[PDB]
């Protein structure tokens, strides 16, 4: 039962991460599990964003 | 998309290229500046009349 999901922070983003993480750990339950993979880029770039 | 992203040589040459044209055409005198916008043009300033 995992469920992959991606996630974009941008470059210079901690707390906002520290949150994500802090989440992850609150409400992880015994059903199911998320399994982030996250991938820091320029935000403001689109070609990043795209790839 | 395949990362990491490689560009060729020759595009900046290309660029240049492009960059540095000046020509007479429908639009008037066309020339570009380092960036691509237009330069030296000229707006014909125009009123509607009765005829
Ligand atoms: C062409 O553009 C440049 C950029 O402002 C300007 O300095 C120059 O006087 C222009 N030439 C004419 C003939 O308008």
């Amino acid at each position: 039962n995992s469920i992959q999901i991606g996630g974009l922070f941008p470059r210079g983003a901690d707390q906002e991460y520290s949150a994500f993480r802090v989440g992850m750990v609150q409400f992880s339950t015994s059903e199911f599990r998320l399994t982030p993979h996250i991938d820091n880029l320029e935000v403001a770039n689109s070609f990043a964003v795209t790839n | 998309l395949a990362n990491p992203a490689v560009p060729w040589g020759q595009g900046v040459e290309i660029e240049r290229a492009l960059k540095q044209v000046q020509v007479e055409g429908l639009s008037g005198n066309i020339k570009f500046d380092q960036n691509g916008k237009r330069i030296n043009y000229t707006i014909n300033i125009m009123e509607l009349k009765t005829n």
